[PDB]
């Protein structure tokens, strides 16, 4: 209406906003061991790339980053700035050394001679691709002789299928046995390592992790982090897995040692114990109110 | 043997990790009615209420499970259990007969630190136990009064643990409703059944 | 498949340069650049 007359009116009502946010959580553990695969002191050949496979745990990804500037770090799919959401089916860890400028052949879609006879890689894969230098490691002046690949065989490997397998390569149209000799030779040549080696023919460490989907078990896998706490403010509180909004205040509660959750007659939350530390705290709703506005005649 | 005796006004566990004060609250689902019968020594029906006695109990044996395929050790050392023939009985012996993957290994310390009561419960994706000691008064029969059941483990997998073996009371359990008291500090001091007597049954309509 | 935050209903972008920050305009690590290679020419059925 355009006029109003003497009394009274409740008109409006009044709330404070919250400031701040809070989550928290009982911190981590099972974390899934990405370190120990990432630093150790062999890494075996190339035909013959360890397979490792591990489940059940917690992931953190935070050890990628507490190493060497990378030499590449191209990851299909997934992408490294948002930290997955689903905790997949399975991972497994591949790691291997090879030779510099072959690090180009690690792809989805490519071909060569690591690529091709000792390790393939099919196209529909995502995961990552990791590979870094560690001429600094494992190449002594003296020739290193501890790293061999796979350079003479027929049928190109299918995607991921590993071949431990030295024989006498029948190059020719007789028949070889034992000692290769002429017209014939044997495979598994060895690689050589110098520390005055130029750059593209220097070791480099390479580890791929390739993940699958589609199955029940395992649907996230979160790091399920934790921040700071405030006191005596409006807030929104995320403490465990239950959220609210108010001001917390410590109470002098007689909290048993198996329970974490409060309530009253009423049936409302007003104790939440830490999920981190050991202490209890009472929640206060934020202060609200009614406004009414004392208005004499409009006219 | 078969003897019978009266179970008397025990075995209530806590329904959930909530803490009251000074409030009256009425739960439902499994719990051990008063005055039952209970037998002073199998498919586990749906609990178990293992009540040994056993006053020195330096150690017994705690054989759980339902053909070289759940086992628990109580000894002073680490539990050390796990969900995988034998029948055992300086060292153990007599049960390393049956070996199998044997995984879900966890547990530090064991269950036993009288008189030691023992609920076991199982749910389609859970495995609960509960436990409580108390001291003895010098008496055979069960003490009159009432006393608390504080949880224990929660085992995430099992789905039909079955068969089981430790003089004790074994009881069974079904799905009631109780009406329970909460104190002032907070611990449960007294339990109503609902459908026992009449008067019972206006104590729990009036709250 | 990278644009940071999330995409307003109904909104269409036509920018290709980088993803993230980058160490400097970094033409490995950061830079990885949107648009992942979408191959459908091999036949994998249905
Ligand atoms: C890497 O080497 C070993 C093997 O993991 C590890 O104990 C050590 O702490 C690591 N060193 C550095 C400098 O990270
Ligand atoms: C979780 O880990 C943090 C980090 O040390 C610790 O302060 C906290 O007490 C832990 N919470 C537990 C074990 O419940
Ligand atoms: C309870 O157990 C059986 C019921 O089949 C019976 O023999 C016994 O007398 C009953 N009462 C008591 C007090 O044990
Ligand atoms: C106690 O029992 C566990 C369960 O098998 C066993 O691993 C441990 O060795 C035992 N300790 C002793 C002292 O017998
Ligand atoms: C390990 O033990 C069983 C029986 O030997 C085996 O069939 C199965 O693979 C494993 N069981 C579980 C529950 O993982
Ligand atoms: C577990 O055992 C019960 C009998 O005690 C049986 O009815 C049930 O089918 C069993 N569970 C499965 C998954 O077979
Ligand atoms: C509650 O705990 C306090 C702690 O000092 C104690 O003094 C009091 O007697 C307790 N009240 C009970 C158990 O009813």
């Amino acid at each position: 209406s355009f006029t109003v007359e003497k009394g009274i009116y409740q008109t409006s009502n009044f709330r404070v906003q919250p400031t701040e946010s809070i989550v928290r959580f009982p911190n981590i553990t099972n974390l899934c061991p990405f370190h120990e695969v990432f630093n150790a002191t062999t890494f075996a050949s190339v035909y013959a790339w360890n397979r490792k496979r591990i489940s059940n745990c917690v992931a953190d990804y935070s050890v990628i980053y507490n190493f060497a500037p990378f030499f590449a770090f191209k990851c299909y799919g997934v992408s490294p700035t948002k930290l997955n959401d689903l905790c997949f089916t399975n991972v497994y860890a591949d790691s291997f050394v090879i030779r510099g400028n072959e690090v180009s052949q690690i792809a989805p879609g490519q071909t060569g001679n690591i690529a091709d006879y000792n390790y393939k890689l099919p196209d529909d894969f995502t995961g990552c691709v990791i590979a870094w230098n560690s001429n600094k490691l494992d190449s002594k002046p003296s020739g290193n002789y501890n790293y061999l690949y796979r350079l003479l065989r027929k049928s190109k490997l299918k995607p991921f299928e590993r071949d431990i397998s030295t024989e006498i390569y029948q190059a020719g149209n007789k028949p070889c046995n034992g000692v290769a000799g002429p017209n014939c030779y044997s495979p598994l040549q060895s690689y050589g390592f110098r520390p005055t080696y130029g750059v593209g023919h220097q070791p480099y460490r390479v580890v791929v992790l390739s993940f699958e989907l589609l199955h029940a078990p395992a649907t996230v896998c979160g790091p399920k982090k934790s921040t700071n706490l405030v006191k005596n403010k409006c807030v929104n509180f995320n403490f465990n897995g239950l959220t609210g909004t108010g001001v917390l205040t410590e109470s002098n509660k007689k909290f048993l040692p198996f329970q974490q959750f409060g309530r009253d007659i009423a049936d409302t939350t007003d104790a939440v114990r830490d999920p981190q530390t050991l202490e209890i705290l009472d929640i206060t709703p934020c202060s609200f109110g009614g406004v009414s506005v004392i208005t004499p005649g409009t006219n | 043997t078969q003897s019978y005796t009266n179970s008397f006004t025990r075995g209530v566990y806590y329904p959930d990790k909530v803490f009251r004060s000074s409030v009256l609250h009425s739960t439902h689902d499994l719990f051990l009615p008063f005055f039952s019968n209970v037998t002073w020594f199998l498919p586990f029906n749906d609990g178990v209420y293992f009540a040994s006695t056993e006053k020195s109990n330096i150690i017994r044996g705690w054989i759980f499970g339902t053909d070289s395929k759940l086992l628990i050790v109580n000894n002073a050392t680490n539990v050390v259990i796990k969900v995988c023939c034998n029948d055992p009985f300086e060292s153990e012996f007599r049960v390393y007969s049956s070996a199998n993957n044997c995984t879900f290994e966890y547990v530090s310390q064991p269950f036993l630190m009288n008189l030691r009561e023992f609920v076991f419960k199982n749910i389609d994706g859970y495995f609960k136990i509960y436990s409580k000691h108390t001291p003895i008064n010098l008496e055979r029969d069960l003490p009159q009064g009432f006393s608390a059941l504080e949880p224990l483990v929660d085992l995430p997998i099992g789905i039909n643990i079955t068969r089981f073996q430790t003089a004790y009371y074994v009881g069974y359990l079904q799905p009631r409703t109780f009406l329970l008291k909460y104190n002032e500090n907070g611990t449960i001091t007294d339990a109503v059944d609902c459908a026992l007597d009449p008067l019972s049954e206006t104590k729990c309509t009036l709250k």
